[PDB]
């Protein structure tokens, strides 16, 4: 279930319907922007579980056999 | 606020661990889990009318083509919403209603999608933000 | 045709640093408040700058030169090796 995660994050744009605009916003790869930029300021408000899952799924992006 | 935040009515949670192992838990189907309310019903008639309302005006804004548009409209929604969420988490709906909400609030969603500097209005974030709520104690 | 992500490790590391993912880790590392965070922050930049990737060592570079809250980015390492 992890690696389907992964999977999704690697190529989320495919949920969506051609040519409409959530496609073309995901397409550019500004998902992984919007979700590091929400991180950045999330560590403020103690969320020390949900900031540890963000960054190890991030690291698990690293990964071969995938 | 006069009825639905009202004495006896109270927060109740959905996850259960004193679980006591003498008693029945026997097969119990699959849907009928969430049963047994032999003193619920007495609050609960008075406002099964309210509470069908709710379902089928927000039946009604699925069916509306574009539900986030009109500016007016958007209070009677989130006030509704409010509502909705006020009564579940006071235990005033079953599994299979939940699901049944589960599915228009999805689909109002879905609508949405299929619809998609551009100040959008704040309350309807506000509504946005008051379903995550419901949909955290249906998983629950 | 087949419609594959390829992706190499190499353009996988340079493509996470486009959108910051350098910036992400040294902010978390910079106002760390638990060890787990830390940790964390430490190992997803193992993962990241793995095989030497000239890019993500030059935007460290280029951040740590620009910016001046720097100091407690190194304190943070100091003070952990002195501990230890």
């Amino acid at each position: 279930e992890l690696s389907v995660l992964v999977d999704v994050l690697h190529r989320p744009e495919l949920l969506f319907p051609e040519n409409t605009d959530a496609r073309r916003k995901c397409e550019s790869g500004g998902f992984i922007c919007k979700l590091i930029k929400h991180t950045k300021q999330l560590l403020e408000e103690n969320e020390e579980k949900l900031c540890i899952k963000v960054l190890q799924t991030l690291r698990e992006m690293m990964t071969k056999d995938r | 606020h006069m009825h639905v935040d009202r004495d006896p009515q109270e927060q109740v949670t959905p996850v259960k661990y004193a679980r006591l192992w003498s008693e029945i838990p026997s097969e119990i189907a699959i849907d009928d889990y969430d049963s047994s309310g032999a003193s619920k019903d007495e609050i609960k008639e008075r406002f099964a009318q309210t509470m069908e309302f709710v379902e089928e005006y927000l039946r009604d804004v699925v069916c509306q083509r574009f539900p986030f548009s009109d500016k007016e409209k958007n209070k009677l929604t989130f006030e509704v919403v409010n509502l909705a969420r006020n009564l579940i988490y006071f235990g005033f709906y079953n599994f299979s209603d939940l699901l049944r909400l589960t599915k228009i609030l999805l689909a109002i969603l879905d609508c949405v999608h299929v619809t998609t500097p551009e100040k959008e209005d704040i309350m309807v974030m506000d509504t946005k933000l008051k379903i995550i709520e419901i949909l955290q104690f249906i998983l629950n | 045709s087949t419609s594959r992500g390829e992706m190499s490790l190499a353009e996988v590391q340079c493509h996470l640093d486009k959108e910051g993912a350098s910036n992400l880790v040294i902010d978390l590392i910079m106002n760390a408040s638990s060890d787990r965070v830390f940790h964390e922050s430490i190992l997803l930049a193992i993962a990241l700058l793995e095989g030497g990737n000239t890019t993500i060592q030059h935007s460290f570079f280029c951040r740590l030169t620009e910016d001046k809250k720097s100091e407690k980015f190194f304190k943070v390492f100091y003070d952990r090796m002195k501990v230890a």
